[PDB]
This record gives C-alpha cells, structure tokens and sequence, in this order.
C-alpha cells in the first residue's frame, strides 16, 4: 500500500522528499523513525536506497532541466548539446518509472531497479552536480563541471577508463551526441 | 518472522536480525515467544544473507565508486572490475528465487521456515565457494591477469553448479584481456 | 558418451558398454 | 509414588521437531545432541501417548537422526566452508550427489510439513513414520555405504587411498545389491546414481589426458600418480 | 490405550505391553481403567504384535550364521507381505480418532485377518532359522508350505516365493 508512493518516488513527489537543502540537516527524504504504522526499521531502510535513487534522479534531473535560456555564457555549446543527450536518457529513464507496474511487491520493486539504480548512481557522479551532494557529504564542494574541449575530452578519457563495464553504452551515445557541434 | 526473512536476506538488517560487523547477521538469540529450534534454522539461514551482504558490500567499494580518480591490482584494475560485473551477475539468480519467494508468499499466508530453506537451499552450497574466490584476491592483492589464473584453478572444483558459476566470471574477464588484446594486435 | 549408451544381473555387462570407448581411443591412439 | 515432571509438548509439534531434525537442523528441544550424537530428550510427554512408547518411536526416528545429520556434517566440511588449491575432486562430487538427494529429501518432507500446518487432515507420528518409509529404506544404505568409503580409516592420512577407496566400495555394494531381486529396485538405482556422479572426476581426469594428452590432476587423486613425470622428458 | 495399542501392534512396545526376549509384548498389570479381562482379548492381539516385532527384527539383521543373497531377497519379499498391515493400522487409528465410544474388538475384528498370515509364515520363518537353509534351498522351503490349504498364507508365501524367483531368473539368466 505505501509502495504506490515509493513508485512515485522514483520520480520527484512529496510524499517523499527532495528538499533541496544541505544533506541530511533540511536536505530530506520522508521517513519513519522510532514510532511508525507498520514500518519496521528494515523497511525504512530498504526505502532508504530507494530514496537514494530518488535524490539522484531529481539532482541529475535539474541538472539537464536548466535548458540553455539563450543567454549561456558561462557553459559552451558543446555543453548545451550535452545537457540535451542527457535529457534524452532521463526521458527513457523516467519511462522505465512509468512502465513499472502499479501492482507489486515491495522487495520486488526495489530488486527490480537495483541495475538502473546503480547505472544511474555512476551516471550522477559522472557528472560534478551528481557527485556532488551524495549524502555522504555536502552541497559545500560544488565542484566544477568541464567545459568545452575540456568537457569533450575528459568525457573521452573516462570512456577510455570504463570502456568494458556495463555502463559504456551511456557514455558512447553522449560522446555521438556531443561531438557535433 | 516471515516477511523480515526476507527484507534480511535481500541484505537490509531489522531489530529481529541485529547486523554487527564482526558477527555478520544475527538473531538477538533470546525472545521467549519463540523456541529454540527455529533460532538455528534461522542461524543458518543468515550465513547466506551474511555472505550476499558482504559481496553488495566488496561490490559496492571496488565498482563505479569513483571515476578512476593509488592504482594497483589488489586496490584497482579493470580486470578487478570486471570481476565485480561478474560476481553481481552471477548473484542474479539468487535477486530472482527470493523475488519467486515473495510471490508464492503473497499467495499463501503460512509458510514454515522450512520451505524457504528448501527454495533457498542451493545457493546455501554456491554462496560458500565464491567467497574463498573473492577472499584469496583480497588477502594474496592478486595483480592483473593473475585474477583469471585464481579463478580457473578453482574452476576444477568437483562442483558442477560452482564450476559454471566461476566460468561464467572468467568468461567475462577474459573479454577484458581479449579486449586490451584487441588492441595491441 | 557413457551416458547415452547407459540411457538404452547386466551390471557387469552395463560396465562392458563403457571399456570400447577406452578401446576406441587407444586404436585412434596407437595410430 | 511421586510422580516426575514433564514437559508436555502437543503430539503436533512432535512431527514438526521430527520433520525439521530430518532435514538440516541443529539445537532443537526435542532430540537434544551432545557429541555429535543425536539422542532423544530424557523428559518428554504428550497427552495420547505414554512416556515409554514415545521414547520408542523418538529413539528409532533419533538413530535415523544420526545418520542424517553425520551426511550433513561430511557436506557442511567439503561444501567449501572448509589448503591451498588442494580440490580432492572426488569427495566433492560425491558430496554433491548427496547432496543432490538430500535436496528430494528435503522436498518431500516440505509437502509434508505444508499438509500439516494448514489442513484439518489429521498427519500423526504412525502415518507420517510409515509416509516415510522409501526415505527410510534409502538412508540406511546409504549410511552404510558412507560409513565404510569414508570412516574406515579413522586417521585416513593419505589421499589417493580415500579416493580408490571410496570408487571401490561403490562398485562392491553395487554388485552385493544387484542380484537381491527385482523386488523393489529402488536400493540399486539410488547406488548407481552415486556411482556415476562420485566416478564423472576420475573419467574426465582419463578423458583430457587421453586426447589433450597431459595429465592434469591435483591433491594425487588419480591411482598412476605422475610423480617421475616432471623430469623425463629431458633425457629423451 | 487405543492409540498406545496401535503403536504397540507396530514395532513400538511402550510401558504397558512390556517387551521380553522369551515373551513380547505381554501387559502384564492389573488396571483400573481396562476391564479385568480385555487383558486376554489383549493377549491373544499380541500374539500379532510379537510376530510383528519378530519378522522386523529378522529383516533388520539380514539386508558364520545365515547369509547370502537369497536372504537379502526373502526379506525384502517380507516387507512387501507386511505392507498391508501397516495401512491396516493406519486406517485403524484414522477410524478412532474420529468414534470416541469405538472398543477394542474392532481392533479385533478387523486385525483377525492377520492371525492366519503371519503364524504359518512364523514357522517358515523359524525353518529358515533353526534349519541353516541358507543357498538355494530357501526356495525348497517356501515351495513347500505354498501349497498350503489356507488361502491367505497360500497367497502370502506365493509374494514372497515369486521374489525369490525373480532373483533365480537373473542368476539364471546371466548363466544362459
């Protein structure tokens, strides 16, 4: 019954949160500590991964949300064309969400994503934004993203460094994407 | 009792199955509801989880933590990460028995411990075998290649379910050293 | 190959299916 | 008289305490251990069933108990639980065959306990002991068989000896169980199911030395030991 | 009482039908909650047990003295004759669990089919011991009493002579 809200969490919802806030001090996820309905701590936690996910996306998902706004001067237009090959990945992402069933079990949701959720986890911190604030430490680093011909060839070396993992194909399609320009 | 198992065995820890680092998973062992008879089928049962939490774990620390960044065959290598995809892969079947569980649960409300041990009874031998894999890695800082000859001198065990475990591992490392071969031929 | 012929008090005899693949590999052998 | 105390567990729970000893199962209340041996605990009672006859029957499922529980023990030291690169390659598959009936076993007994919890058909200790009866008649020979391929030798120092040993009372208590009749044939069947996956290591050991033609063996388990075979071909 | 007795008739003795090497399964007791004579109704049912506990005995110690193959197939053909009458103890202790009020002398009735069956094959049985018949000669000794006259254990001794055939058929037919 409250695994119709986790579903959702793996979108961006309030029943659980994303409060884009220093981690864990307003920074939050909904969660039930001590006291709860039904929800013994392991639940909690196995919500808990799940959320993880859940912030990773709505992170990465601002990121590549903020469009150009055709007064970019700080990034480049080959940034521009990355944010764009990313956001096609999240729209395929987020139709992985959608196509779940609304009927199903509880462990079975989250054993069902753990290969998106970490697939997505490394593509977070591919990206600084996504690095940045993972739970384990603040939004204080915000360390800077490449740009231009750095950004294109610091992609190309970590293709080069994770060529034979599952996650190459990702990195291949934003590297196509990327080159045009 | 029952839906915990399986929250613990998917890895997560409860207040029944108390997680401590040095003991692994385990029961508070004292609950006067319960007697002891289960308490070891329970034991038992943990060794599993145990090991599943212990490899999420290894996994977990040598695989996508960082975007390579002290570079050396125990810490780092693409060899040891392809190990790690391997060993993930192979612990799937173990993602889909207890998933199955799950649903035949959801269709019965009472189920004794004792079909679970059944349903979950052969990878109680398989989890075993891969630790002394992974453990002599670990203790040895076995480099490079050296990884493809420890698996295959352990893929001579007189086990057949753990023979093809581990040759599917060294299928995928050996696409790693075909592929840096790929390259230099 | 012992298996498919065992597939089709004859214990012995069910032994005696299995030396001609020995015999068989030793005449490709010894050629 | 004075009359002694007593722990009065239900009659049910006697199947389900006899039902879980019979699969992998330690420290249960009923059938306490001690040494490795699996003894009945001295004070139980029930309500339709008087003190001596219970002890009986428990004592009788015990001595089965035993047998299982010393299989499980062999499986639990060569399941990998535990030298260095020493796979006996033999011992192991023996297990896995025994282990490959235990796991039919321990089905079988799952159906039961399934039919007990949730039911009203009425499962007691007479008919689930004669339910189990085929079961029975197998664990017997096969301890057996264990007990002289394996427990011979209490000291068993050396390896190729165990090896030859246990291969060669497999293919003994084949031929001593082969012309009992054709009463029942399930004895023979369960043999030569052993058999054949405890001989598979020692014919794929023949097989790649007889084609790929190096011999390729470790912890000496095959009987023509190569040990003059690393120098000689120097002197050609 | 009533399950103590269906337990008893099987190998379990239990405190009331004490076990003794010169005579088994003899309640031997004066109790209250028995009628003073059902102690001989009990009697002459455990005659049946005794018989019971001895083939069980003889099966165990077989599959110096006797030995051979033809013992490890007589019994396993003494397994199959006793089949019957571990259902039928079954069946009888699945009636009284349920009839509250159902006596002894239906365990009576419906084991006195068994008190023809197993007293004439005791005597083979005590041939087969007292007499060294070891070899080929236990088929002399169950071909000699299955002609019988009584058809219950005319048909017994044939279930268990027709094993034995079926082990002198493969014996027999390596040889040919």
């Amino acid at each position: 019954e409250l695994v119709k809200d986790v579903l959702n969490v793996l979108i961006g919802v309030v029943s659980a949160t994303f409060s884009l806030c220093q981690p864990a001090q307003a920074f939050v996820v909904k969660r039930g500590v001590h006291v709860s309905g039904a929800s013994p701590e392991s639940i909690s936690s196995l919500l808990s991964e799940v959320a993880e996910y859940g912030t990773c996306y709505t992170r990465l998902s601002h990121f590549s949300l903020q469009p150009v706004l055709d007064s970019l001067y700080s990034k480049g237009l080959v940034f521009q064309a990355f944010t764009s090959g990313l956001r096609r990945y999240l729209q395929y992402y987020r139709a992985c969400v959608l196509s779940t069933p609304p009927t199903l079990s509880l462990l079975t949701i989250g054993f069902l994503f753990k290969k998106l959720g970490r697939q997505l986890r490394y593509l977070a911190e591919l990206c600084g934004v996504g690095a940045v604030l993972p739970g384990t430490c603040g939004g204080g680093p915000r360390a800077a993203f490449p740009t231009g011909v750095k950004l294109l060839s610091y992609l190309y070396q970590e293709a080069l460094h994770n060529c034979s993992n599952e996650h190459y194909p990702v990195l291949l399609s934003l590297l196509k994407t990327s080159c045009e320009p | 009792m029952i839906h915990e198992l399986l929250l613990a065995l998917s890895g997560y820890p409860g207040s029944i199955f108390t997680w401590n680092k040095r003991s692994g998973l385990q029961v508070s062992q004292d609950f006067p509801f319960l007697h002891p008879s289960e308490t070891s089928v329970l034991n038992r049962l943990c060794r599993l989880g145990t090991d599943y939490i212990r490899f999420t774990e290894f996994i977990e620390q040598y695989t996508g933590h960082v975007q390579q960044q002290q570079g050396q065959g125990g810490l780092h290598g693409i060899y040891l990460r392809a190990f790690c995809t391997g060993l993930d892969s192979v612990l799937q079947p173990y993602r889909q028995a207890l998933l199955d569980l799950e649903q035949e649960f959801l269709g019965d409300p009472h189920l004794s411990i004792s079909h679970v041990n059944y349903f979950l009874d052969q990878f109680q031998l398989l989890f075993p075998s891969v630790m002394v894999v992974v453990e002599q890695i670990k203790s040895q800082k076995i480099h490079g290649c050296q990884i493809l000859e420890t698996v295959y001198k352990h893929s001579c065990g007189g086990l057949p379910p753990v023979r093809s475990a581990l040759e599917k591992i060294l299928a995928v490392c050996h696409g790693v050293m075909y592929k840096q071969l790929s390259a230099w031929m | 190959v012992h298996d498919p012929l065992l597939a089709i008090t004859f214990e012995l005899t069910l032994r005696s299916c299995l030396y001609p693949h020995i015999d068989k590999q030793y005449l490709d052998c010894c050629g | 008289y004075v009359p002694d105390d007593r722990v009065l567990v239900t009659e049910t729970q006697v199947i389900r305490e006899t039902l879980w000893l019979l699969s992998g199962v330690k420290k249960l209340f009923i059938f306490q251990l001690i040494d490795g041996k699996v003894t009945v605990r001295n004070n139980i009672i029930v309500t339709h069933l008087t003190h001596s006859c219970l002890r009986s029957v428990l004592e009788q499922i015990a001595a089965y108990g035993q047998v299982v529980f010393r299989l499980q023990e062999f499986i639990d030291e060569v399941m990998g639980h535990s030298s260095t690169e020493a796979p006996f390659r033999t011992y192991q598959a023996f297990m896995w065959a025994l282990y490959k009936y235990f796991i039919s076993f321990k089905e079988e007994l799952a159906e039961i306990e399934k039919c007990i919890i949730n039911n009203d058909t009425t499962i007691t200790l007479a008919i689930v002991v004669d339910k189990l009866a085929p079961r029975l008649s197998q664990l017997k020979v096969l301890h057996k068989v264990f007990s002289t391929g394996v427990a011979e030798v209490p000291p068993d120092t050396r390896n190729v000896v165990r090896a030859s040993h246990l291969l060669n009372t497999l293919y003994k208590a084949i031929l001593e169980y082969d012309n009992v009749g054709e009463a029942s044939e399930q004895t023979v069947s369960l043999l030569f199911s052993l058999w054949v996956e405890t001989v598979r290591p020692y014919l794929q050991t023949v097989d790649e030395w007889i084609v790929h033609g190096h011999l390729w063996d470790g912890a000496r388990e095959f009987i023509i030991q190569r040990n003059k075979n690393v120098p000689v071909n120097h002197r050609d």
